[PDB]
């Protein structure tokens, strides 16, 4: 859907795929796994898609979850949605 | 051993382009050989094809790593009816000398 | 450390070549006197006394070599305590000073590894072993394990100890920190290896001893050769030949080893001999392997004719599932074994469920039958009911 | 035993030779 | 930095080829690596790297 993202792209699948896929094999080595990634630039460029795309094809769930949208007002739901979720 | 995408390869002409020459006839023709599992079809194209094509050690090397794994399972493939046959029968079906055959069968 | 206890080991173990002997007992005669260990050249004099090949004189008369000292000797007690003065001496101001000004908590724990050294030296276990675990309760680095680990392995070897060095090697590796690291894992997996063949489970040993990321030496806790030489070995007795194909003549480190040399024969001519199916060469082989490499070892020595014995029967059996109305004449004739040998080791292995082998002897015909069948599992499954049954009935003896 | 192996091997080595 | 607010100036290790294979010596005891390696080659092809 996107092209030319080559680094980007090699990037992404050695960071999200491969600990899902081969947990095994990076404690067999005895070296930590990546865990958390950042993506840092905008959205919405061709970033968002390689996302989506591995989650389709490892076949994983895809949850979208808005940041911003914890942005609650006080004590009651916005703390408690981070548990759930 | 994964015929289907040997086919694949060739069936569209942005992954074979123009390209003919002697050397790519012969691994569709192995091809075909291997998914068939006889050893006789394989012999036929190697031999007439043999000069380009395995003018380059490498592909030489896998043609005979190939040739022993499809002898193998031409073996299965003839037994697969199922067996009380005679070891004799299945030296002529295949192509072979009595010897090479009581061999192979063992290692099978 | 290894050398020493190596050639102590081979010393005692000789009847056969004098170079062997002689070059043994020149190495152990020049480092044991060097060295504080009285107690294992004391151990070696008791154990190489009325033998072939003495070099021992104090009575003797069987001598064979061309050195006439390995006797427990006075001289010993002069060489010993001058070094054994100044080591006393040395260490005695070094730890009072530095315990009494309490700079750090990691010169505290290099003054308690200098007394692990002087001890597992002079030979003592116990006083070794208590002054080094102090370092590991003031644990503050890593480190602190490293010497537990070292310690256990010395004596190991010395005494050639299975037991509490298996119990000691167990409770270090396990304790707080585990992780991946070289020369813990390098010692963990050949001492494992040790062990395993000793109790004749013998697959579990395999598991480990026979895998190997060590390409290089560790010196004193193996040499690169011996490990080396003792994975192919127990590679070859105790693996399939499904096995054999995979892994132990095509992993790349075996490839380097074939390289300069294949006098092991075992990472050549009987590894070859397997894949090849054969037994007119293999048994000729295997005689000559046993000589030249399991009774020089401290480890193969002990496991002798069953380890020929499994070897035999292997090699027979993946003949006998690969045919079925078999002559007998035939291969007794000139699979390069005689008639009577093949009949009654053949008959040897029959009723301990070793070979579906269907004999009749003298009338020169063999057929075969399925290595499993219902019955088979339902014995074996039967074996280990009451094998878990007993164990109950023992908890309920004491406790109860 | 150790001796067994070699009474064997004799055996063998002497059939071998007429074989 | 005046005596009584900061009283000692300590220089933190700029970074040498000797000081640099012994902090990966300590790193490797962890991790499955090759014996074949040869630290003081990794060591040597590292200049302007941190800890």
């Amino acid at each position: 859907d996107v092209g030319g993202l080559d680094m980007q792209k090699q990037e992404i699948r050695e960071a999200v795929e491969l600990p899902l896929v081969q947990a095994d094999l990076y404690e067999q080595i005895g070296i930590d796994p990546p865990r958390g990634v950042l993506l840092y630039g905008p959205p919405g460029t061709g970033k968002t898609m390689l996302v989506k795309a591995v989650a389709n094809s490892t076949k994983a769930a895809f949850i979208r979850v808005n940041g911003s949208e914890f942005v609650h007002k006080y004590l009651g739901e916005g703390p408690r949605m981070v548990r759930d979720v | 051993n994964l015929i289907d995408d040997v086919k694949n390869i060739l069936n569209a002409k942005y992954t074979k382009e123009t390209y003919q020459s002697r050397g790519i006839d012969a691994m569709k023709a192995v091809a075909e050989a291997y998914n068939n599992r006889s050893l006789l079809d394989f012999n036929t194209a190697l031999k007439q094809y043999e000069k380009e094509l395995m003018g380059d050690e490498l592909t030489r090397s896998h043609f005979n790593a190939l040739y022993d794994t499809l002898l193998e399972s031409n073996l299965c493939k003839i037994i697969e009816p199922f067996e009380c046959v005679e070891i004799s029968h299945i030296s002529k079906i295949i192509g072979l000398d009595t010897q090479q055959v009581e061999g192979k069968l063992s290692q099978m | 450390n290894y050398e020493v206890s190596e050639k102590a080991f081979l010393l005692t173990q000789s009847k056969v070549s004098i170079e062997q002997r002689k070059e043994a007992a020149e190495f152990v005669l020049a480092k044991i006197k060097e060295e504080e260990m009285a107690p294992y050249y004391k151990y070696l004099c008791e154990e190489y006394l009325v033998n072939n090949g003495q070099s021992d004189l104090e009575h003797d008369e069987k001598s064979d070599s061309l050195n006439e000292w390995i006797k427990f000797d006075q001289e010993l007690y002069n060489e010993l305590c001058k070094k054994n003065e100044s080591k006393i001496k040395e260490l005695n101001e070094k730890i009072q000073k530095l315990e009494e000004d309490d700079e750090g908590e990691l010169e505290q724990a290099q003054a308690w590894i200098n007394l692990g050294e002087y001890y597992a030296q002079i030979g003592d276990k116990d006083n070794a072993e208590k002054t080094l675990g102090k370092s590991l309760s003031k644990a503050i680095s890593t480190g602190a394990k490293i010497d537990v680990m070292l310690t256990i392995a010395r004596l190991g070897f010395f005494y050639n100890d299975q037991l509490y060095v298996k119990e000691k090697l167990e409770a270090v590796n396990s304790m707080i920190e585990k992780g991946g690291d070289w020369e813990r894992r390098n010692r963990y997996k050949t001492y494992y290896g040790i062990h395993c063949l000793a109790v004749r489970n013998f697959k579990e040993a395999a598991k480990l001893l026979v895998d190997s990321l060590a390409t290089f030496t560790s010196i004193e806790l193996t040499s690169y050769e011996s490990i080396a030489t003792y994975a192919s070995v127990t590679g070859l007795f105790t693996l399939e030949r499904t096995d054999l194909k995979s892994k132990v003549i095509d992993s790349p480190e075996l490839l380097s080893l074939i390289s300069t040399t294949a006098a092991l024969q075992s990472i050549s001519s009987l590894t070859i001999s397997l894949y090849a199916s054969d037994y007119a060469s293999y048994f000729p082989y295997l005689l000559e392997t046993y000589a030249n490499v399991l009774i020089p070892c401290k480890y193969l020595n002990r496991h002798a004719d069953f380890f020929v014995r499994e070897m035999r029967r292997k090699v027979y059996a993946q003949l006998l599932e690969s045919y079925k109305t078999l002559s007998l004449k035939s291969m007794a004739s000139a699979f390069g074994v005689s008639v009577a040998f093949l009949d009654n080791d053949l008959g040897k292995f029959i009723p301990n469920k070793q070979l579906n082998c269907v004999i009749d002897r003298v009338n020169g015909i063999v057929e075969t039958n399925r290595p499993d069948n219902k019955n088979a599992q339902y014995h074996l499954l039967v074996k280990q009911g009451d094998g878990l049954l007993t164990k109950l009935q023992k908890y309920g003896a004491a406790v109860r | 035993d150790d001796f067994t192996n070699e009474l064997k091997a004799e055996l063998d080595r002497y059939k071998r030779e007429n074989q | 930095l005046r005596p009584g607010r900061i009283d000692r100036k300590i220089e933190f290790p700029p970074p040498s080829v000797a000081a640099r294979a012994e902090i990966l010596r300590i790193h490797s005891r962890k991790m499955n690596l090759t014996r074949g390696i040869n630290l003081r080659k990794v060591a040597e092809k590292m200049n302007g790297c941190s800890g």
